[PDB]
């Protein structure tokens, strides 16, 4: 079996980003989440982009970013335990912003 | 070592719900999920569902669903569970757990919480000594006893000289008649030490908030 | 849903004898490299406790006369040699793919020596009675097997109505049973009559165990 795609949203405080996403059902304690984040420029591609892991999470603080841009994100996760993993789920929907000038 | 310690006996009126909780201490509490369990009367146990601490996660069975709600606080490492629509079907004992993670599974268990679903009015019991009667058998150890009748609900501590007397005692499990439980306890020390040294029997009753003490004497 | 079964439901082995129960489940529960079924030791009046974990692991504490081995679907926990703090009811629980959940149970009993019951009769008391209460109790403790027979006889004749006897469950040291039968009657009742007798019948002796009093 596989997750579904988890999903995505982005939100703001003064002018630090985050990304928070969720799952369809909580994860059991005996098995992680490995979640794997990325984000990027309209400019740039997915392909062309550093994608982060991070395990048993929900949110992903973000750097400083450029005024006055069109960014994206998406986040997908698998089931692990032990080394042993699951199949990796369809990419979460991708999300976009546009920061602040 | 870790502790549970889970709220006490509940007498709940059917249609109403109850909110028992469950201090944790010994371990980091957002480091393992709470799980709860319903121990119904003479049988083997239900899961209800676990808890994660750290984000309020929830996951429950759902023969429990919209039943049970598993909350947290952490500033008082506290987990609580509340039963709504209680009927006489939730009468059990209810108890509450740490996981692992390395097993997922119940490592670590409360004593548990006895909840009564029923409309019969809390009854304060009647604790009556139990004296032996002129002559005994060939006594070298002597027999006492302490019947406690006419209570209602669940359940009754009961013990021997606040407890410092412990060996030798036999509490039976309670019979209930017409809405009252009843019970009994024998307690057997030594004839060189009754009437010698007083016996005192001390019972209590969480639910009608209260303790009597019959210290044991011979009949007359 | 992961369905456990736990076979036999109750067993009775002897002291230092050997003890195993099985425990099969609807499909199977390993996966993640490990098979997630525990096993679980509950006492009377006592919450479960953590046994085995994992399937062969044993918790913190458990003494080396508890193991467990099995698989994918069926598994067994074997206690040897059995010993009088064992006797409890035994549940196995899986956690592969949820809801958790747990056997029926087994409960063993240990078997030993034969052991006869220690009769004591007490009459109503001086507190009950002012109350129009007239309740006569009796102690059969430390008994072995668990199957102890009463009767009672009120100046000779029979009584059936108003006996209402508890029985304790099996100690966990001397591995004897004990039960209390407590015949509750009117005061008036009470008084009309002399010699309260109650007896008890065990394999002990075909010969019964006899006590009673006088007013
Ligand atoms: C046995 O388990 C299955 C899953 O393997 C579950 O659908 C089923 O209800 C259980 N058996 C019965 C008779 O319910």
């Amino acid at each position: 079996i596989q997750m579904a795609p988890p999903s995505l949203n982005v939100t703001k405080d003064g002018d630090s980003y985050s990304l928070r996403w969720e799952t369809m059902k909580m994860r059991y304690e005996h098995i992680d989440h490995t979640f794997e984040i990325q984000y990027r420029k309209d400019t740039a591609t997915w392909k062309d982009s550093k994608t982060e892991t991070l395990q048993n999470a929900h949110s992903m603080a973000l750097p400083a970013l450029e005024p006055s841009t069109r960014y994206w994100a998406r986040v997908r996760v698998r089931t692990s335990r032990t080394g042993y993993n699951g199949i990796w789920s369809e990419w979460s929907e991708a999300r976009s912003w546009d920061t602040e000038s | 070592e870790v502790q549970l310690q889970q709220s006490g006996p509940e007498l709940v009126k059917p249609g109403t719900s109850v909110k028992m909780s469950c201090k944790a201490s010994g371990y980091t509490f957002t480091d393992y999920y709470m799980k709860w369990v319903k121990h119904s009367h003479g049988k083997s146990l239900e899961w209800i569902g676990d808890i994660n601490p750290s984000n309020g996660g929830t996951l429950y069975n759902q023969k429990f669903k919209g039943k049970a709600t598993l909350t947290v606080d952490k500033s008082s490492s506290t987990a609580s569970m509340q039963l709504s629509r209680l009927t006489s079907e939730d009468s059990a004992v209810y108890y509450c757990s740490r996981g692992d993670g390395i097993h997922g599974g119940f490592a670590y268990w409360g004593q548990g919480t006895t909840v009564t679903v029923s409309s019969a009015k809390t009854t304060a019991p009647s604790v009556y000594p139990l004296a032996p009667v002129c002559g005994d058998t060939t006594g070298s150890s002597v027999t006492l006893g302490c019947l406690v009748k006419g209570y209602f609900p669940e359940p009754v501590t009961l013990t021997w000289n606040s407890g410092s007397l412990s060996s030798g005692v036999h509490t039976f499990p309670a019979v209930l008649q017409s809405d009252l439980y009843t019970l009994s306890s024998s307690v057997t020390v030594t004839s060189s030490t009754w009437p010698s040294q007083s016996i005192t029997c001390n019972v209590a009753h969480p639910a009608s908030s209260t303790k009597v003490d019959k210290k044991i004497v011979p009949q007359v | 849903n992961i369905v456990l079964t736990q076979s036999p439901a109750s067993l009775a082995v002897s002291l230092g004898q050997r003890a195993t129960i099985s425990c099969r489940a609807n499909e199977s529960v390993y996966s993640y490299g490990d098979s997630f079924m525990h096993w679980y030791q509950q006492k009377p009046g006592q919450p479960p406790k953590l046994l085995i974990y994992l399937a062969s692991n044993l918790a913190s504490g458990v003494p080396a006369r508890f193991s467990g081995s099995g698989s994918r679907t069926d598994f067994t926990l074997t206690i040897d040699p059995v010993e009088t703090d064992d006797a409890a009811t035994y549940y196995c629980q899986q956690n592969n793919e949820d809801p958790w959940t747990f056997g029926g149970g087994t409960k063993l009993e240990i078997k030993r020596g034969d052991a006869a019951p220690t009769v004591s009769i007490f009459p109503p008391s001086s507190e009950q009675l002012t109350s129009g209460g007239a309740s006569v109790v009796c102690f059969l403790n430390n008994f072995y097997p668990k199957d102890a027979n009463v009767a009672w006889k009120i100046d000779g004749s029979e009584r059936q109505n108003g006996v209402l006897n508890s029985w304790t469950d099996q100690d966990s040291k001397d591995s004897t049973y004990s039960m209390s039968s407590t015949l509750t009657l009117t005061k008036d009742e009470y008084e009309r009559h002399n010699s309260y007798t109650c007896e008890a019948t065990h394999k002990t002796s075909t010969s019964p165990i006899v006590k009673s009093f006088n007013r």
